[PDB]
Parts: structure tokens; sequence; C-alpha cells
């Protein structure tokens, strides 16, 4: 319920939140700011007025971060920042659920659902790390890139509005043995960005399977 | 053999059990900022407090033969199990007869607290409230249930 | 069918049912002056609500043959009476001797819901009159 | 605990009713206009009176534990529901394990009267007395049964 | 499922239970500070170890329908406890009413196994909240 903030770190600062709440403020739920780094094991961050965790320059570190509700970007991180949550449950963002933005964002196990916008966007440089992320209930799409490049070695996206992924700008999206299930065309590249997936499971394509063209290039196989 | 034991509890859970156990004057946060202060034991101020809002209370229950305990678990010595609510250990007629009598904890577990005709130490019931319900898996929900109230 | 009870319910009751039984804005008073105020389902205001504070509530069921009750009393012709949870009126076994049901309403009241084969709403509840037209008859007057 | 009781009653109902609770001497008049007079506690003069006319009369139940009550119905602790015709509620064997007693009004409706080990006041009494039967309704059925008798 | 349980045996039961769960090599302390050590299953060394001395072990046992239980007790919906031995869970004849079933751990402690028809780590354990979405509304402040 503060105006700002609910717990912030800035100036190569550390914090501590292992189980804490950070609910309710006006502004991020944990931010950190230059280099500090807050942990936030196992908290729960949600209804904020906007992002549940932002990282302006600097680390967060979380397992199972718990976020739902937040005005904005469930997580986020930006101009360098690097947030790890191996098994982060982020859910009803008004935006984006989780938005790279020239940096580094390590959700592996993630699971995140009903977002307002994309289920997960890395845009203007930036990675973004996942292993078996599920989707669930997009706002536009499930995996967004913009000259930014998205691993997921297995995903199950599923109930997305527009597109399941989408590559923009270059970026790839490396995500082979991906469960996804959806109506549209599966698989969208384009402005010359690549995409990697397997051919077990028969998924439409917005370009040829495995030859270059004025898009992107993808290798189905 | 006194257990400290935390809970969340809502806003009516947590008005009843301020009012069975006595409060003279305290302020109760809860889990989203929200707080409920008591006065002379009177519910004076509440800020904005949502559905679902979780308060953090301590209560101590404590394991005597002469006082109640709430439900527990009987067994003679020639094989019958019974079970018993709200009534002390010594208010049993034959407790003679009886061996075991485990504490039963509404999650269908049993902690051992009297064997061998004397109450089982604190230690021993620590370990055996860690080791009853082991593998015990709850439903993970979250729903936020506020927003900042003001209009900032 | 619709039932209405009026109930006193202490402050902790009083939130339980309001939030069971959703209310958006308005405020409940007790005996003592002492009030709380929901506004949207939330708790804004408590003003001194000591203990044993009773808040009147009127309580709106819907009773139905189909839609099943909390606690009902049931009496066969013969007099035995019985009492049942959780089971709606049609699903009794033995509806060919059961002649009157009632609610109990947690406060041991009894309303008469159900009397000989139909919801009390139903029966009707002959009076008893004398079978005769009009007498349309000239009488001596005495004055 | 005296309760007023307005009713409407034939000739015949009237005639006993007065009988019964002792009148000196009263004039009643009816529905449609007819009236019957008792003097000294005997029918003195009684007007065209046609069958069907009504006579409005006020009669007060009083509700105690030392006076009979016509008809009750009573919980026992262990769960048994029994029903007492015409005797006090002392005059039961064991008033202990009584619980619930609830008065019955040839409606079918129960009106509670003693409940907690003490007997219901006035005022919650009113309550459940227009509590018990909300959804009674009552057949309409009009007849005039008259017309003015004299020749005009 | 793996139910870990402690308990404490002496210098024979120590050394039963040690042979028969093969234990390669490892050393176990009692509370005097006495301690056996066992090589390639074999009782090298032991200092000092008087009677009435407890080693405390750590035990695990794969619980499972399928393979049989030492000794359980089951209780059914209406509250009946028994006790079976050497039985395997499926092979009960009324599991239709069987509601709980503990493993009585020769302490005479119960760890539950099995609740309302699944293992204990099947079955979630859900909690209770009033059903409401956010709030999300604008309240007045007093500042």
């Amino acid at each position: 319920r503060n105006k700002w903030h609910g717990v912030i770190a800035s100036n190569n600062s550390k914090v501590d939140f292992t189980s804490g709440n950070a609910n309710e403020n006006g502004l991020d739920g944990i931010q950190c700011t230059h280099g500090s780094t807050v942990q936030a094991r196992l908290s729960t961050t949600n209804g904020n007025k906007r992002n549940g965790v932002l990282a302006y320059a600097g680390d967060v570190y979380c397992q199972e971060i718990n976020c739902d509700g937040n005005g904005r970007r469930g997580l986020e991180a930006t101009r360098g920042g690097y947030v790890a949550a191996y098994g982060a449950k982020v859910s009803r963002s008004k935006d984006d659920n989780v938005l790279a933005y020239g940096s580094m964002i390590s959700i592996n196990e993630a699971l995140i659902e009903r977002a307002g916008r994309n289920g997960i966007e890395a845009t203007r440089g930036g990675q973004i790390f996942a292993d078996r992320i599920t989707i669930t209930g997009s706002g536009d799409f499930g995996i967004l890139a913009y000259a930014s490049k998205v691993f997921a070695e297995a995903s199950n996206i599923s109930g997305t509005k527009n597109e399941p992924v989408y590559a923009t700008r270059g970026g790839e999206v490396t995500c082979f043995g991906s469960n996804i299930s959806s109506n549209k065309t599966v698989y969208n590249v384009y402005n010359g960005s690549r995409i990697f997936t397997d051919k077990d499971h028969g998924y439409s394509t917005n370009v040829d399977p495995q030859t270059l063209s004025s898009k992107g290039l993808i290798i189905l196989g | 053999l006194i257990i400290k034991h935390q809970m969340k509890l809502h806003l009516n859970e947590l008005v009843d059990w301020a009012w069975r156990n006595g409060v003279t004057s305290e302020k109760f946060h809860s889990n989203n900022g929200s707080y409920v202060i008591f006065d002379h034991s009177a519910v004076v101020e509440t800020y904005i407090i949502n559905k679902n809002d979780l308060f953090n209370v301590t209560e101590e229950i404590e394991i005597t033969l002469d006082k109640p305990i709430d439900y527990f678990l009987e067994k003679d010595m020639y094989g019958n199990y019974r079970e018993h609510f709200g009534i002390a250990i010594n208010d049993l007629l034959f407790l003679n007869t009886t061996v075991n009598i485990w504490l039963v904890n509404d999650d269908n577990s049993h902690i051992l607290i009297y064997k061998d005709g004397k109450l089982i130490d604190e230690y021993m019931y620590h370990q055996f409230e860690y080791e009853a319900n082991q593998n015990k898996h709850i439903y993970p929900n979250n729903k936020a249930s506020g927003t900042y109230p003001h209009k900032t």
C-alpha cells in the first residue's frame, strides 16, 4: 500500500526477501536500480499499480515468485538487468507478462497464464531463456521477438489469440519440442528472423519449411 | 508442553480468534497491507480490507493431561480404537487400559502425544509433527484481490 | 417461493455472511450504536464494535422442491417427526406419507413450507362456511 | 406473556366463546349489521342473523409455564420429537431434557415459545408469529348471504 | 511415494537393520559417544558401546498401492478403525468406504498415506477463500 515501490534496492545494495510480500503498491512491487540485487525466493508481489518486479540495471533472483494483477509487465528487466526465476508463476498482468528490454531474463520452467498482452517478449535486443515454460490465455502472442532470441527447448503454448510464436527483425526462437496448440499459423517469421523446431508435430508455418526467403529462414527438421 | 502455531486467518476468523483469546489493544496487519486495530477488546479502526486478506497470528496450544483436548484418538490395551472430542485425557473413565493417544489435526494426521503411560516430551512432539504428514501437497492458488486503493 | 428470515449475528458472523452473500455497499448497525460499512465488498469503516454486539440482518432463501435445503423437518400422517440435512424435498424416499415439512432456521424457529402434497404457496387454506344462497326475504319490522 | 387474538366467529362459535369466557352483559355486532345481546350471561335479543354472519371477537391467550397449553411440540436433548395436548409445560416428567418447545396453531405452523431453558419474550414471540407462516394464501370467497330485510 | 522415518535402535537392532538393508561403508554414532563402523558391509570397529545405547537411523520406505505394507491402519467413513498386517492397500476388500489409511511405524507413530480415494501425494488439500475478483476500485484517501 505504499505510494512508491514496495521494496527497492538502489546503487549497489543487497536486499533479501525470502518469503515476503510486496503487494498493492502504487509503483513496481520490487525494483533493483543500478547494480543492486534483491533476492526473492518465494515472494508474493501481486496487485500493484505497476510492474510486479523491475530490474533497472540491477539483478533480481527468484525461484517461485508469484505475480498477479499488476498494472504492467509482471517481470521486467532493462538497461542490463537480469531477472532469474526458475519457477516464476506470473498471471493476469494488464500488459506483457514478462518482457526483456535490452537485457536478459531466465525463466527456465515458469508457468504464466492469462496475460493481457504477449505471453513473453524480448524487445530491442536481449535474450529470454526457457526450458518447459507454459503459456496459456495470452493476449496477442505466446512468444514474441524484436531482434532478440528466445530459447524454449519445450513449451505448452495454448489459448493464444493471434499467433503462438512470432519472430520479427531478426532473433531466433529455438522452440524445438513445443507442444503448441492453436488454430492460427503456429510458427511465424517476418523481416529476416529465424525459427528452429521439430518436425514430429506438423505445425502450420508462415514460410516454406526449410528454405531462405526475404523473410527469415525456418528449419522444421 | 506448549506448541506455537502460526496461521493465516481471514477477517472473520481473526476477529473470532481475537475475541476468544482476549486482546486488550493491538494492531493486526494483513497480507495486502490492510490493518485492523483492537482497542479495549473492541474493533475501532479498520483500513480497506478486501475479502481473502490474510492476517498472521500465532497461538499457543498446550497439551497436558488435565486440560481438554479438542480431538484425540485412544487405543485400548485390548485393541479397540475410539475417538474423543473436547475432553481431557484424565477424563477417561479407565485410563489404566489406554495404551496410546494421538492428537488429531483436522488433516486426518495423527501425532502421538501419549505412549507408555506418559506424555510425549516437546522435542519428540516436534519430530512427530514434522513426521506425521510429510508428503502433504497443498493446492497452489494465487489471486491478488486488490489494487492500490487511492487515485495516486 | 421466497422465505424471509431475520437473524442476529456478531461481527465475525456478519462479515462471513456478507462476504458469502455478496454485498456491494451498505452499512450495518448494531444494538450499542456500533456500525460497520461495506463499500465495494470491502470493510472500509468500523466504529467501536465490542463483543456480544448483535447486528440484525434479514436473509432471503429461495425454496423449491428441486433445490436442496440446509435443514428441514418432516412430519408424516401417523405422527412421526424426522429431520433431514442437505436434501431436496423431492429427494425424500417417502413423500407418499409426508404430510408437513418445516424449515429449521438455525434459531430453532420453524417455517412451514410444505403442506399436504404441495408447497405452502400453492396450498389455498379453505375457510369454513355453511352453504346457502342469499336470504332475499322480506322480514317484518319492529319500529 | 399475553397475546391478543382477533377472530371472526359464526353465531354458534360466538355463543360458545361467550359462555366459556363469561360475559355479563355485552352486544356483539356482526359483519352484516345483525347483533346479539348478552344480558346476565344469557342471550336475550338477536336481530335477523343469517348463516355465515361473522362477529369480531378478541381473546387473550397467555403463554406461561404453569398454565396448560392446548397443543405443543417438544424436542428432547437426545433428538426425539413428541407432541403434547392440553398440559402445562411444567407438567412434563423430565423438563430437564427438553431443549425446545413450539406452540402449534392448527395451521401446522410452529412458533417457538421455549428455548435455552427460558420462555420466549413477547416481542420475539410476535416476530416468530409473523415469521412462522409467511406465504399463507387463504382462499378468496365472498357471498353476501343477505339483503336489507325490511320492505323499505 | 517415499516415507522417511527416524528411529532409535540398540546395537543388535542396528546391526540387524544395517545387514538387512545393505550398507557398504559408513559410521553410526550413539548418544554416549560410542560408535560402530561398517566397511564393505563388515563391522570393522566398535568403541565402548554399552547397553541401552540408542543409535538414531533414518529409514526410507517406498509406499505404493501394489506393494504390501508391514502394518497399517484404516478408517472408514462411519468411524470404525481397523488394523492390517502384510497386505497391500489395493488388496483390501472394502476400499469403497475406506476414507483414511495411516502407516503404523513400530514406534506407535502414525503417518498418513491414503486420503479420500488417493495416495497422500496425489491429494491436493484445497484451502478456503471467498470467491471474488480484484477490487480494482478507487477509494477516497484520509490524509
